[PDB]
RNA sequence: GUGAAAUUCUUGGAUUUAUGAAAGACGAACAACUGCGAAAGCAUUUGCCAAGGAUGUUUUCAUUAAUCAAGAACGAAAGUUGGGGGCUCGAAGACGAUCAGAUACCGUCCUAGUCUCAACCAUAAACGAUGCCGACCAGGGAUCGGCGGAUGUUGCAGGACUCCGCCGGCACCUUAUGAGAAAUCAAAGUCUUUGGGUUCCGGGGGGAGUAUGGUCGCAAGGCUGAAACUUAAAGGAAUUGAC
């Protein structure tokens, strides 16, 4: 807010559609407060609706991480994908079965991350039962299917494809239709992703997923 | 004199049920006995939605909802008019209003 | 269906006892039977219990016939079923 | 008078009597 | 100083019933509808002055 | 530039005692203007009143024009945690004045901290008796 | 923080915002007139270990059974002995506030405790205020587990759904022709037209679950448990007023 500070602009990764993401501040050069080190904010919450210019995906949230500050830009990278409280609170309904699964899969880039999936039983078109529950011996099989599908689509090439299958519902739809032999399982997708560990900066692989700025 | 057949709670076929805390006084009440409600409301009300519509950057932004399950002890529920005292014959009426 | 005043306990309807519990019938009777399962090929004479509990085999290829379940043994789709009686 | 507090008073009397009796054995 | 015309009267409210809660719209901007309270006698079709146009109200105060 | 909106984040924190309007950078590690409802009133009871939040929102609107903050992301929250979770009385007016004081609003979310299962709430087992 | 304030924190930066690590406790929403267990009680995932009800059975033994003095297992919370842990909350204590007074209700800081391991205690409105086993006697729909049949849809024999039936369970609704002092109860019915089996247990209200003895416990205490004296009522259900 002072007469000092510099107006930097963030750069979303090339994987999305729009790279311009707001503006940010930093102390210019005062003493030991280096601008390069001070701009390692490393967390930016966006909606993924702006990054795709489509409004129906506003329920999502993308956590970007500032990796390297260069050329008055910040050059962020993926650091997480979560949900807004609105969608999660809207989904959980009474007279229903909630199934939650989670795994700790690992990618080739040594990006240890944790994935969470959430699912709900679906009533049939001709249903007079007012509850639509499931037996625990069935929800356990659903959870096993969720975990095995998660570790099947993961454990593959770099995270680029992993987020390429996150902004669409590829894991969620695959789990949905791989469990129809047990229950219909409506509204299935990845609740949130937590990055447990990053390998290193690696000094250059970030520029392979960024444009010319 | 037994005022209610179920004793004022909803316990059958079990001996113990964990409690909750009333949202107004923080008094421990059994989960089945507590008066539970689910309130769903707009973040901004009708007087506010008009002024927030044009203030929104894009017209495609649907206004967000908020959902809250609240629990009340009998004293707080009665004092807050969540549930009134009913007549002896109307006490058995478990039908929700409308 | 006023009450048993119209029906006769001695001579009750012959179909209503097809649905009561076996113990609760006028005379207790089993609900099971024996069937001579015929495979797709030869060796079609093997006799098995309806509510079987052991996974029976066939001399030819062991031709697994039935799986024991909570009730009637799960005959395979390939094995043909006909019943023998007294 | 609440019977709970009457029971508490009785317990206090009992322990005081026990102490008095232990004094003289 | 945003003159408003009383649009409907929502019955006398308050401890003594002295305040009367009404709905008004601005003469500068007809389409904006607010709720306020007024002392004294008020009938529909009247024009009422004010000082602060941002204060809101509640139904059946 | 003009038209295209520079976005800040308003961390409205409306309890039953105060009302914080805190505008930060997208990261949240910066701070543009942080004013509570208690700054604009001379009695520590009226801090949570809607009019104090109205005044504080007017001041944040005045401050956030000189730096080019042309739109806000609102993250409304309440006490949260193990305590009360509904937003305070001043939550709406503080928002409403933002709309009225020529300020653009982006996404509106609720970020009240909810526990999956909290520690013991204060007051005792019998609760706060009046 | 409060109806309102103060005790307390704070320009050495309190409150607030973002990131990260650690610690202990706790398992929201899903969660129900739903499930399991002898009761107390039991709610994140996964693996292991033994156990259990119900269902199915043209498997087996053949009265092996029901209830039980004595005698035993288990038994919320608080409490006791040590070791660890010690986030939050919080008996005792202190302070602020209200008040004629406030050793209380309202605020804040907190000790034992709240968590866990190895031992003790043996009590609760431990309640369905309703011991266990067996037979019969109205109807109805819903629901949980298993099984039998029919049925025609699923981005998929079987699973999900629909319909009928049987056994077992938690309950619910209507009505006595039943019972009851009544509230009410489908069992609290089949009772002067009194008898299916068996265990425990009450004899007007106090004194009193007190005294003492016995006995278990480190203790707090538990089990067993009177008498003198006093009293004409105490009490249950419903009714009309008054508040
Ligand atoms: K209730
Ligand atoms: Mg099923
Ligand atoms: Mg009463
Ligand atoms: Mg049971
Ligand atoms: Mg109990
Ligand atoms: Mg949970
Ligand atoms: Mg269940
Ligand atoms: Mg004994
Ligand atoms: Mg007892
Ligand atoms: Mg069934
Ligand atoms: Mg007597």
């Amino acid at each position: 807010p002072f007469t000092k500070k510099q107006w930097y602009d963030i750069k979303a990764p090339l994987l999305f559609t729009s790279r311009n993401v707001g503006k940010t501040l930093v102390s210019r050069t005062q003493g030991t407060k280096i601008a390069s080190e001070g701009l390692k904010h490393r967390v930016f919450e966006v909606s993924l609706a702006d990054l795709q210019n489509d409004e129906d995906q506003a329920y999502r949230k993308i956590r970007l991480r500032a990796e390297d500050v260069q050329g008055m830009n910040v050059l962020t990278n993926f650091w997480g994908m979560d949900f807004t409280t609105d969608k999660l609170r809207s989904l959980v309904r009474k007279w229903q079965t909630l199934i939650e699964a989670h795994v700790d899969v690992k990618t080739t880039d040594n990006y240890m991350l944790r994935m969470f999936a959430i699912g709900f039983t679906k009533r049939r078109p001709n249903q007079v039962k007012r509850t639509c529950y499931a037996q625990a011996s069935q929800i356990r099989q659903i959870r096993r299917k969720m975990v095995e599908i998660m570790v099947n689509q993961a454990a593959s090439c770099d995270l680029k494809e992993l987020v390429n299958k996150f902004i669409p519902e590829v894991i969620g739809k695959e789990i949905e239709k791989a469990t129809s032999s047990i229950f219909p399982l409506q509204n299935v997708y990845v609740r949130k992703v937590k990055i447990l560990k990053a390998p290193k900066f690696d000094l250059g692989k970030l520029m392979e997923v960024h444009g010319d700025y | 004199t037994f005022k209610r057949r179920n004793g004022g709670r909803n316990k059958h076929g079990r001996g113990h049920v964990k409690y909750i805390r009333c949202s107004n006084c923080a008094k421990c009440c059994p989960k089945d006995k507590a008066i539970k409600r689910f309130l769903v409301r707009n973040i901004v009300e009708q007087a506010a939605v008009r002024d927030v519509q044009e203030a929104c950057v894009h017209d495609g932004y649907v206004l967000p909802k908020l959902y809250a399950k609240v629990h009340h002890c009998v004293s707080c529920a009665i004092h807050a008019h969540i549930v009134r005292v009913r007549s002896r014959e109307n006490r058995r009426n478990r039908e929700p209003p409308q | 269906m006023v009450l048993q005043n119209d029906i006769d306990l001695l001579n009750p309807p012959a179909e209503l006892e097809k649905l009561k519990h076996k113990k609760k019938r006028l005379v207790q009777s089993p609900n099971s039977f024996f069937m001579d399962v015929k495979c797709q090929g030869c060796f079609n004479i093997t006799t098995v219990f309806s509510h079987s509990q052991t996974v029976v085999v066939c001399p030819g290829c062991q031709t697994v016939l039935c799986q024991p379940t909570g009730g009637k043994a799960r005959l395979t789709e390939g094995c043909s079923f006909r019943r023998k009686g007294d | 008078m609440r019977a709970k507090w009457k029971k508490k008073r009785m317990r206090r009397l009992k322990r005081k009597r026990r102490k008095m009796r232990q004094r003289s054995k | 100083v945003k003159l408003a015309v009383v649009v409907k009267v929502m019955g006398r409210t308050g401890s003594r019933g002295q305040v009367t809660q009404v709905r008004v719209k601005f003469l500068d901007d007809q389409n904006r509808l607010i709720m306020r309270n007024v002392k004294g006698p008020v009938r529909e079709g009247d024009i009422l002055t004010l000082l602060e146009s941002e204060r809101e109200a509640r139904r059946l105060r | 530039r003009e038209g295209e909106h520079v976005f800040g984040v308003a961390h409205i924190f409306a309890s039953f005692n105060d009302t914080f309007i805190h505008v930060t950078d997208l990261s949240g590690r910066e701070t543009l203007v942080r004013i509570t409802g208690g700054m604009k009133v001379k009695a520590d009871r009226d801090e949570s009143s809607p009019y104090a939040a109205m005044l504080a929102s007017q001041d944040v609107a005045t401050r956030c024009k000189e730096l080019g903050i042309t739109a806000l992301h609102i993250k409304l929250r309440a006490t949260g945690g193990n305590k009360t979770k509904t937003p305070g009385p001043g939550a709406q007016s503080a928002l409403r004045a933002l709309a009225r004081s020529g300020m653009k609003i982006g996404r509106i979310e609720d970020v009240t901290p909810v526990p999956t299962d909290s520690t013991r709430r204060k007051g005792g087992r019998r609760g706060r008796r009046l």
